[PDB]
């Protein structure tokens, strides 16, 4: 029914300036008051900013001043925040989510419910260091099930990579595992799929948007 | 002269989800404190006015539906929340502007055999749009293969029953739901409150 | 209403009723919010207006909120259950959403899960690009906690491994990986390279040869 797609992201530089996106689906988005959090690694949900379409109110938090701005086309259905002056504390996952219409109680209290629908996520990552691309080598039929193939994504900086099988409608047991720090500061990530032994060809879609490299490759016997 | 809210709120009979029935409020006065200083009520849940200020406004007519919904899905009435009753029942529009009142009505709607006489959908090929009614009885088809108007493998009643029995739990006990929403046109306003 | 009070930690049998507190001034003026954070899954809102309980959550999550306390009840809990969970309000006088720091649910006595171990040859391909690894991929092992040792010749090889800390799946047994880096002629030198896993004093071995 209700999906929130993030788009946008990726590596900036220190005092490097990124705007991001939010499309929305299925809601008519005035109404509703949309606002953007952010999860840093290993730390807990915080609250970045909030809009609301009546008065165009606008609230941040305490820790973005000057340099983060939230803007909202009601008639596109997107949501915008743009950020300006970046450091290392700013490096999180960020998610647009929807809020429940604030209400007034019998008493006439206002009363706020708060964020019905998230979004995936888009990572923001602030390091000084250049983009790396990925490469996608195939993993021979497993020997034991022996009904488990798989493809290698080697040395990736910096991450999301998506890891895709044929034409994504397979969800035969497809796992991402996690990718590994290097000491090159590089990531590498496996994915494997149970297939059936008796067995259609397979082909393991690779999409590392940072570095611009789309890779699909077909594992084989 | 006044408006008929005491009617449309203390009705002998209520409505069904699928079936929910609107009263339309028009060119009378309306004071809305026997709602908003009343206790009886479990959920009041105004959105775009606040209850103390209704009082002073005015608008252009007045709209009232009143159903009966198990306790648990009172929350599906408010604006931009899924459910059966929500998809496929009863429908708030996004830009709502009114207020959702309800209270327990176990020692009215229920029996000791049980009362089944309440019904909801739970089959329908799409969502209802904001303020839509659907009263049709048509098999629902889940196959290629037509029903012809029975009942079959694939072929389902789109209609179901609510059991409700004086012990069942609160959220499973009935309900009485009345929406007030507060409509303003380009036209002149024939529902004002005392001032 | 500005700072929220969450424990850090709450421990519960696996079928017994668990509590979280969220705590401050006033919170229930306003409305007290619950979210459910898997790990590598985005928050989900289980309870919001300190009762209102969303569609397609389970019915045993329950919230209350009593003046500056509130609880979120889990009537029943389960392995899936195991989350961090935050609690959330508004602020009308700052007008800033406030989150809690987060309660870690962990469920004590959960059943002990063997680790499945899958070990892949270096490509053809890679060898032809001439750098070679070997991938030991560990998952459906409960508990998180494994050590991966990896023999050359079926002696012991301490170079070149990268461990991948434990990391908890959707299948809500965690998962691993472990990569070994040789050159093409070092996997041409020995005949046999491959991985050991010990799980809870057992060692599983999986062995690829060229
Ligand atoms: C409905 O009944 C109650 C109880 O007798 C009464 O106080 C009220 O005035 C009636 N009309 C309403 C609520 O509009």
């Amino acid at each position: 029914e209700v999906q929130l797609v993030e788009s946008g992201g990726g590596l900036v530089k220190p005092g490097g300036s990124l705007r991001l996106s939010c499309a929305a689906s299925g809601f008519t988005f005035s109404p509703y008051s949309m606002n953007w959090v952010r999860q840093a690694p290993g730390k807990g949900l915080e609250w970045v900013s909030s809009i609301r379409s009546s008065g165009n109110y606008i609230s941040y938090a305490d820790s973005v001043k000057g340099r983060f701005t939230i803007s909202r086309d009601n008639a596109k259905n997107s949501l915008y925040l743009q950020m300006n002056s970046l450091r290392a504390e700013d490096m999180a996952v960020y998610y647009c989510a929807r809020a429940g219409r604030d209400y007034y109680d019998r008493s006439g209290y206002q009363r706020f419910p708060g964020f019905d629908y998230w979004g995936q996520g888009t990572l923001v990552t602030v390091s000084s260091a250049s983009t790396k691309g990925p490469s996608v080598f195939p993993l021979a039929p497993s020997s034991g099930g022996t009904a488990a193939l798989g493809c290698l994504v080697k040395d990736y900086f910096p991450e999301p990579v998506t890891v895709s099988w044929n034409s994504g409608a397979l969800t035969s047991g497809v796992h991402t595992f996690p990718a590994v720090l290097q000491s090159s500061g590089l990531y590498s990530l496996s994915s494997v799929v149970t297939v059936p032994s008796s067995s259609q060809t397979y082909i393991c879609n690779v999409n590392h948007k940072p570095s611009n490299t789309k890779v699909d490759k077909r594992v084989e016997p | 002269n006044l408006c008929p809210f005491g009617e449309v709120f203390n009705a002998t009979r209520f409505a069904s989800v699928y079936a929910w029935n609107r009263k339309r409020i028009s060119n009378c006065v309306a004071d809305y404190s026997v709602l908003y200083n009343s206790a009886s009520f479990s959920t009041f849940k105004c959105y775009g006015v606040s209850p103390t200020k209704l009082n002073d406004l005015c608008f252009t007519n007045v709209y009232a539906d009143s159903f009966v919904i198990r306790g648990d899905e009172v929350r599906q009435i408010a604006p931009g929340q899924t459910g059966k009753i929500a998809d496929y029942n009863y429908k708030l529009p996004d830009d709502f502007t009114g207020c959702v009142i309800a209270w327990n009505s176990n020692n009215l709607d229920s029996k000791v055999g049980g009362n089944y006489n309440y019904l909801y959908r739970l089959f329908r090929k799409s969502n209802l749009k904001p303020f839509e009614r659907d009263i049709s009885t048509e098999i629902y088809q889940a196959g290629s293969t037509p029903c012809n108007g029975v009942e079959g493998f694939n072929c389902y009643f789109p209609l179901q029953s609510y059991g409700f029995q004086p012990t069942n739990g609160v959220g499973y006990q009935p309900y009485r739901v009345v929406v007030l929403s507060f409509e303003l046109l380009h036209a002149p306003a024939t529902v004002c409150g005392p001032k | 209403q500005s700072a929220l009070t969450q424990p850090p930690s709450v421990s519960v049998a696996p079928g017994q009723t668990a509590r979280i507190t969220c705590g401050g001034n006033n919170i229930g003026s306003k409305g007290v919010q619950w979210y459910q954070q898997k790990p590598g899954q985005a928050p989900v809102l289980v309870v919001y207006d300190d009762s209102d309980r969303p569609s397609g959550i389970p019915e045993r999550f329950s919230g209350s909120n009593s003046g500056n306390t509130a609880t979120l009840t889990i009537s029943r809990v389960e392995a899936g259950d195991e989350a961090d969970y935050y609690c959330q309000v508004w602020d009308s006088s700052s007008d800033h959403w406030v989150f809690g720091g987060g309660t870690k649910l962990t469920v004590l006595g959960q059943p002990k899960a063997a680790p499945s171990v899958t070990l892949f040859p270096p490509s053809s391909e890679e060898l032809q690009a001439n750098k070679a690894t070997l991938v030991c991929l560990i998952s459906d092992f409960y508990p998180g906690a494994v050590t991966v040792a990896w023999k050359a010749d079926s002696s012991p090889v301490k170079a070149g491994v990268e461990t991948t800390t434990p990391s908890k799946q959707s299948n809500n047994k965690y998962a691993a990986s472990s990569y070994l880096s040789l050159t093409p002629e070092q996997w041409k030198s020995h005949r046999s390279y491959s991985c050991q896993v010990t799980h809870e004093g057992s060692t599983v071995e999986k062995t690829v040869a060229p």
